[PDB]
């Protein structure tokens, strides 16, 4: 629970005033409270013993302005306990996803698209619980508990010690019941985790669950972790069920001395008959303040695992930043260097590009070929900085891309990736992502360049058909042609086209190709294919294997100079 | 909209099923309660003895109680004789300490049996709930395998998941914090209200003005904060829909250049969704306050009274103090539910939410049948299909395949090749027509068994986060060792997979890993072949995979190819060439179809694509 505190310490500074205030309102309801009791021992030690009317009727109207303060005070703690609470649980929230968004492919790749959103939410969501119930109940029971035993004492010092022995008592059973409590809450915390990513995984993967028809597996695995896990929960269970009756019987043992101690005082004239009325009262509050304080510690270890998961997020520091003072030159639409290239991923044994040198002219196309796992994608992402180069340098427009701000950088490159995405909403608004300020008219041109238009205008709602979350709702071609269309509307500098034809057939392919020559001729492009038949056109053509440049030139040069081309070439060829 | 009420009666009647174990614990709750409530009279009578006692011996022990009160009457103030009136006094005698120390054991054995009751009760309480949290997942698991692809495409996948696994683990947080608590309020309020009448009439109808007035005040409350309870859940959804959505493609986000507008709509929801939780969360604690100060207000006026008429001498000093602690005993139940209020009301929406998931229309009558597949000749009648019914994407189609033979589609972009063969793999039932494999209609087959003999290469490439070993088993876990290496050689997995320093022990993810595109399509492909289909489907299996392994995997699955009848989707016409019966479909229609040379022979559509690498 390290992180825990921390966490607390740094996102409710701004709100101790708050904390403070819901602390000293709470002390005076609880008060309120306690000393009710204490007016209605007066009544019974200064009036119907004495006989005084009038002095009952007087202590009840200040036990009338008690309960006033009381609901007052209570009220008042209870507003500014939920500010405080909602500000902690937002400023976390926003300071979650502000330092999320500062993350690179592989910061966000360390955690995965779904557990980031877990631990945005759901995770400030289980802390700021314990801040709620901090601030409302689990400092009921210290404050309730010493004022109780100060108002015993300014009842009667010489019953004070059943008071403070019987507290003890209850203290250490609710610690042992706690201590054995909170590894199996835990193990339920840990245990229900693994529940619910079997049905993360159930739910992402259901055409793969369906298709092979992994429904029995998938069933005896979810019973097989509802049944630990619901042993877990009744061994918790088990636990938590002696809280109340352990506690209840301690307040009744309690009253039982109290009513023979107090009788045997009493008998020596040393002790009011009012007074076993307020202790009595002082009993059934104090320990029954605890027994409620006690019970909802179901949120300590469920926080601590949030706040620990919290914490990690918070810690990692990405590796690809603005580097001092950006270069900023105007209207970037230059050519890529790519000088000595050599890129290493995080954590692995052996570099995935070596000496990889070559160069991009401006307003050409060159066209990247290589076997599977060759690099190609790894070489895009580098040209959009979304990783940097272990050694050499990129060299784009003449600059690194180190030195270049990102936002530049990735205006004057439209980039459709090998893994789209497209964002749920409408085909409208998934264009906008290009520019966001986007006519109709534009829109409408960007679809007909990608091919894009006649399957949007079929739609009775035009540009504003619907999209499914990941345009399943769309075939695969017509997502890489929506991606392609959202890349264009954008008219950037620099188009990066990783594999974006391999789902659109040769006719639907040329067509595309065709526009976008029309339209990319100022343009440079840089495209990856497994076609041959595609990258003639290319004014440049290079051929990565293993990792490294194993041929460079047009089509001609590389079918007469370089063997993998032209086995490339001969295994195409029909 | 939503109803509440429903679905907490509904979530009731789950925890609390017919008298098997729910008697039981009703049972040792009522017993419990009602042996834990006698005590307070026992100890008011012990206090009553011992002021008895006390005021007794003071007076002289020569006068019995009626003349110690004649002569309190003969002086002063009066009052003094009429508080020894009600006593009953035995002037002389003192405190008799052998019969409080009688009924203080009593009550301690009394107090002991209800707080064994008590936990006997809650253990009985935890199984029971248990219990029915072990079902509800299980109805839950279940209605998941049982819905319609319709379901998943119209949602998205985050708020299918929180409605899954959140609201389920919120239902048990509520039920497991709350029942007890539940019960026990319910049993003590009455118990108390029937010792309270058994004690003085007019103070116990005093206590009861609260019920009225506490229920007013709730209702009140309830109604100024369920449209806040609203706002709250609809703008969490709303924050925790842009979260998915930005972190999902923050690829695509950040590319673009819309990181600023994702951070200020974040903002926007942000801000918004704690107003709206700082009102419910306000309005929702508001309760308890409000309850005390009832309850209060209640004490004063019991306290008041019953000090006037102890005075007066109508009611003793110990029934007095019973009562005290009978009206602290009643208002602290009302007080528990209003604080545990807000939890209550977070678990019934919960429920609502998975009651509303259970509640969706399922796929179809499930065939008991056993598929069967004998040959492994496939057929189409006049097999037309449309999702979102009003717009056809197959229509009047028919195709026949025989047993060896190989069939390739090929087509324009939105053909509808994957939506044939989903119709082929029963992901959705046909509109019109049939589809019959060696003869069997397959919706006259269980869909289990119908997908186990097709081993179907899914166009999107999906992995689950696991080791590349476990992802190739993932198509037959019962296979060994071999025949997962065997597989993955096979489909040149084994190729990289060399590469790799934990060779299919590296842990791959569906969004990531060590892995690529083409190697993830290739570690797709060995899982398909692992599971030794009988029939094969492959839909765009090698697109992303270069033409150099493309060969090699051909040659190494020819064996498969031969005699599995296979279905090859592709845009490259030199893998689905030489195929035995080729399709070409434009718009869900089989415009043309026949072999290689045939339709290159009667020139066509197909022509005119494979000229397209001929240039024109
Ligand atoms: N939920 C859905 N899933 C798939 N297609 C859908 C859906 N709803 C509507 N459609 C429509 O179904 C039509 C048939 O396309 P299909 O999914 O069969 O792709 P396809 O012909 O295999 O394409 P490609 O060759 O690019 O893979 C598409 O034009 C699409 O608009
Ligand atoms: N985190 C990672 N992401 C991607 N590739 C990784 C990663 N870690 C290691 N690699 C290695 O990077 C190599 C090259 O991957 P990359 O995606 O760039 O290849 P490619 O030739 O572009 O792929 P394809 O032809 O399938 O599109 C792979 O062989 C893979 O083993
Ligand atoms: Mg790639
Ligand atoms: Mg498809």
């Amino acid at each position: 629970s390290n992180m825990l505190w921390a966490l607390l310490r740094q996102y409710v500074r701004p709100y101790r005033w708050l904390l403070a205030v819901v602390a000293v309102l709470q002390v005076i309801s609880n008060m309120a409270s306690l000393y009710l009791p204490t007016v209605n021992a007066a009544i019974i030690d200064d009036g119907v013993a004495k006989g005084d009317t009038a002095r009952i009727v007087e202590l009840g109207a200040v036990m009338l302005g008690v309960t006033a303060l009381q609901v007052v005070c209570a009220v008042g703690a209870v507003f500014f306990g939920a500010r405080a609470a909602t500000g902690f649980g937002h400023d976390l929230r926003a300071a979650v996803f502000t330092h999320v968004t500062t993350f690179s492919a592989e910061e966000a790749g360390r955690f995965g698209a779904a557990s980031l959103l877990t631990r945005t939410t759901n995770d400030v969501g289980h802390i700021q619980q314990l801040v709620q119930l901090t601030v409302t109940m689990l400092i009921t029971a210290p404050i309730m508990s010493i004022g109780g035993i100060f108002m015993a004492l300014h009842q009667d010092a010489g019953l004070s010690w059943l008071l403070l022995v019987s507290v003890p008592v209850l203290g250490l059973a609710n610690y042992w019941i706690i201590r054995h409590l909170m590894p199996v809450f835990t193990r339920m915390q840990s245990l229900i985790d693994g529940i619910n990513r079997v049905l993360r995984d159930q739910l992402s993967g259901i055409r793969v669950i369906r298709a092979f028809a992994r429904e029995p597996l998938e069933r005896v695995r979810f019973a097989e972790a509802n049944q630990t896990l619901s042993d877990s929960a009744l061994e918790a269970g088990r636990w938590q069920a002696l809280m109340l009756p352990v506690t209840t019987l301690v307040i009744n043992v309690s009253s039982v001395a109290l009513i023979w101690f107090g009788g045997l005082r009493i008998d020596a004239g040393q002790m009011q008959v009012g007074s076993l009325i307020a202790f009595l009262a002082y009993f059934m509050q104090i320990l029954m303040a605890v027994l409620m304080a006690t019970f909802m510690l179901v949120i300590f270890p469920r926080a601590a695992v949030c706040a620990d998961r919290i914490g990690e997020v918070l810690s990692t520091q990405t590796a690809i930043t603005n580097p001092a003072d950006p270069v900023r030159p105007a209207a970037i639409a230059g050519d890529i260097g790519v000088h000595d290239a050599t890129f290493c991923y995080p954590g692995a044994d052996r570099p995935v590009l070596q000496d990889v040198s070559f160069t991009v002219p401006r307003g050409t196309t060159t066209a990247v070929v290589g076997s599977t796992g060759s690099g190609k994608s790894t070489l895009i992402s580098l040209i959009c900085r979304l990783y940097d180069v272990t050694s050499g340098s990129l060299r784009i427009d003449g600059v690194d891309v180190r030195d270049l701000d990102i936002e530049q950088l990735w205006s004057a490159i439209g980039l459709v990736p090998q893994r789209g995405y497209l964002f749920s909403g409408t085909v409208a608004e998934n264009l906008r992502y290009g520019r966001a300020d986007a006519t109709d008219d534009e829109m409408w041109e960007a679809l007909r360049v990608a091919a894009a238009a006649d399957f949007v205008r079929a739609h009775p709602q035009g540009l504003d058909m619907p999209v499914a979350q990941g345009g399943i709702n769309f075939s695969g071609g017509q997502r890489q042609r929506l991606a392609i269309a959202r890349a264009v509307i954008r008219r950037p500098a620099i188009y990066l086209f990783d594999d974006a034809f391999s789902a659109l057939d040769v006719h639907t392919d040329a067509r595309v190709r065709d526009a976008l020559r029309e339209v990319a001729a100022d343009a440079t492009v840089v495209i990856v294919s497994q076609r041959i038949s595609t990258v003639i056109e290319a004014d440049q053509v290079v051929v990565i294997d293993d990792g490294r440049v194993v041929g460079i030139g047009t089509h001609d040069t590389l079918l007469a100079d370089c063997p993998i081309y032209a086995e490339f070439a001969e295994s195409q060829a029909l | 909209t939503r109803d509440f009420k429903g679905s907490a009666i509904r979530l009731a009647r789950r925890l609390l099923p017919q008298r098997a174990l729910t008697l039981a614990v009703i049972l040792l709750g009522v017993g419990g309660i009602a042996i834990g409530v006698i005590g307070p009279r026992i100890l008011g009578h012990a206090t009553d003895l011992l002021f008895n006692g006390v005021i007794g011996r003071e007076l002289p022990a020569g006068l019995t109680k009626e003349q110690a009160v004649e002569a309190a009457r003969a002086r002063g103030d009066g009052t003094f004789a009429d508080l020894l009136s009600g006593m009953d006094i035995v002037p002389g005698q003192g405190v008799d300490f052998g019969a409080v120390g009688r009924t203080l054991a009593l009550a301690l054995g009394l107090y002991l049996v209800a707080a064994l009751l008590v936990w006997v009760q809650a253990r009985l309480l935890n199984v029971t709930v248990q219990r029915t949290m072990v079902a509800l997942r299980a109805e839950v698991q279940e209605k998941i395998h049982r819905l319609p692809l319709s379901y998943f495409d119209s949602r998205q996948r985050g708020e299918v998941l929180s409605r899954v696994t959140n609201d389920v683990d919120n239902i048990q947080n509520s039920v497991s914090m709350t029942i007890s608590q539940l019960l026990t309020s319910v049993l003590t309020v009455f118990a108390v209200l029937v010792m309270m009448l058994t004690i003085s009439p007019l103070l116990t109808l005093f206590t009861v003005v609260t019920v009225p007035a506490s229920l007013w005040v709730t209702r009140w409350i309830t109604r100024r904060s369920q449209p806040l309870f609203v706002a709250q859940w609809r703008n969490t959804g709303r924050l925790a829909a842009h979260l998915e959505e930005t972190y999902s493609g923050f690829t695509i986000v950040k590319t673009f250049g819309h990181r600023e507008a994702a951070a200020g709509k974040f903002a926007e929801l942000n801000s918004e969704t704690q107003q709206s939780s700082f009102g419910a969360q306000f309005f929702s604690g508001l309760v308890s306050p409000a309850t005390m100060f009832i309850g209060n207000l209640s004490y004063v006026a019991v306290a008041v009274v019953g000090g006037l008429q102890v005075a007066t001498g109508q009611i003793t000093l110990g029934s007095i103090q019973a009562f005290i602690q009978y009206v602290r005993q009643f208002n602290q139940p009302l007080t528990q539910v209003a604080g545990m209020y807000n939890t209550l009301q977070s678990g019934i929406a919960s429920a609502e939410r998975v009651f509303d998931l259970l509640d969706t229309e399922e796929e179809s009558a499930d065939s008991p049948r056993r598929a069967d597949v004998r040959t492994g000749r496939v057929e189409f009648e006049h097999v037309s299909f449309s999702y979102v019914p009003g717009t056809p994407v197959i229509e009047d189609l028919s195709l026949v395949a025989e047993p060896g033979s190989t069939v390739a589609i090929v087509g324009p972009t939105g053909a509808g090749k994957t939506t044939l063969v989903n119709l082929l793999m029963r992901f959705y039932d046909v509109d019109s027509g049939r589809i019959t494999i060696d003869g069997v209609d397959i919706a006259s087959v269980s869909r289990e068994s119908l997908r186990a003999s097709i081993g179907m290469v899914l166009q999107d490439t999906w992995l689950f986060a696991g080791t590349i070993y476990d992802n190739i088993a993932y198509g037959r876990p019962d296979a060994d060792e071999d025949e997962v290496i065997e597989a993955a050689t096979a489909a040149y997995v084994d190729r990289f997979v060399h590469t790799l320093p934990n060779g299919y022990d590296t842990r791959v993810d569906d969004d990531g890993g060590a892995i690529s595109a083409g190697e993830k399509q290739l570690i797709t492909i060995a899982r398909a072949v692992l599971a030794r289909p009988k029939l094969l489907v492959l839909d765009q299996a090698t697109s992303s995979v270069d033409t150099r392994t493309e060969l090699l995997i051909a040659h190494a699955m020819a064996e498969l190819r031969r005699d599995r009848t296979s279905f090859i989707i592709a845009h490259r016409l030199s893998t689905i060439r030489d195929a035995d019966l080729i399709l070409v479909m434009d718009s869900g229609r089989i415009i043309e179809r026949g072999t290689h040379e045939e339709l290159l022979a009667r020139h066509g559509r197909y022509w005119e694509m494979t000229r397209v690498h001929l240039g024109g």
